[PDB]
């Protein structure tokens, strides 16, 4: 719907940017730049946190259209957000490994 | 306005209970704000609640949440009231926990 | 619905616990405790297996409400289960890498 | 529906094969076969690319049944495709790490 739909687009974009930053963070690690990697990870986390917060509201008040049924787009945002958050967490682990690899 | 915060894993299945509680609170002019959150935010969000309610699936976490929020009344939602999605009943239990807490 | 909804909550919680155990398993690896890591992964796998089995039934008999349409929640469970299972598998690989790193 | 349903099955299978190839690619890396790993990742990517292209069409023309509503299966394909693509990308990173580990 109007906002919900436009909001989902924002969430999808936000989730996409989050992943983008995460991969970029990893790239920094490959260059041996732990400082930049750490900074990029932090920002990515913050972006996800804000996105997750918005989704939380979208799940708490998912009612309105019907009793049992909920907004369909909720999944689209959840799918993107869940994937991005998971990827970012794993990427964080991968970056930590790069640090252990010494490089 | 008192803050009643409910926790579950993602904040959905409890989202339906939250919407029914809000309807009841409006019908009887109870000055409360009700929000659902995933269990991962119990320590971060719980600090601002006036009463912390745990979904029946996360009852085993009660002792941990009590130690995390030693200055807040924390309790598990009755499983029957929860399964039946009794907005009025759970709203009553929450107001009670607040009263029994202030005296 | 009644069970399906309560079942999904259980699945979401189970999936969440599975991931939690998986991350914990990884943490053990970081401490250089391969034995505990291995044990944690095994339990995590078993938890998912049981969860997946329940979902399998939920997909085989997804009919009833309508012909083409299926239970909407099937996705809340699939999304969480798919994410958790994938996370664990990758985490398992990450743990194996820690072992190769000698540490 | 007829095609959409059969198409989703193909996408699910394709996504599954993609992951299978990806894990196999990783296995090659463990055997110290970087050449075979690289070849397997490339094929996996191509498989995903073709699958993603098909999904793109399935999202651009997701209309028809209703205005706001879209094909339910779209999620099923998206969920599998998103998971597979993400997994493969992470696996690629894992393989690169194996290369850095010298082995
Ligand atoms: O969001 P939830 O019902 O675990």
């Amino acid at each position: 719907a109007e906002e919900l739909e436009e909001v989902v687009m924002g969430l999808i974009i936000n989730s996409g940017q989050a992943r983008s930053l995460a991969y970029a963070a990893l790239k920094q690690a490959k260059q041996g730049d732990f400082a930049a990697a750490k900074a990029m990870m932090d920002q990515s986390r913050m972006a996800l946190n804000e996105a997750h917060l918005v989704q939380t509201k979208l799940i708490e008040g998912d009612a309105g259209e019907g009793k049992m049924k909920v907004s369909l787009v909720l999944v689209h945002a959840q799918l993107h957000l869940m994937t991005s958050m998971l990827a970012r967490e794993l990427i964080t682990e991968l970056i930590e490994l790069h640090e252990k690899l010494k490089a | 306005k008192k803050h009643i915060y409910l926790f579950c894993s993602a904040g959905m299945s409890t989202s339906l209970l939250v919407s029914k509680m809000r309807a009841q609170a409006e019908k009887y002019e109870v000055p409360v704000i009700i929000e659902a959150f995933p269990e991962t935010l119990a320590g971060e969000k719980g600090q601002n609640a006036d009463v912390v309610l745990l979904g029946p699936q996360i009852a085993y976490m009660l002792p941990e949440i009590q130690r995390l929020l030693p200055n807040k009344p924390v309790e598990v939602i009755d499983s029957l009231l929860y399964g039946k999605v009794d907005g009025l009943g759970v709203l009553k239990a929450a107001v009670a926990a607040i009263k029994k807490a202030a005296a």
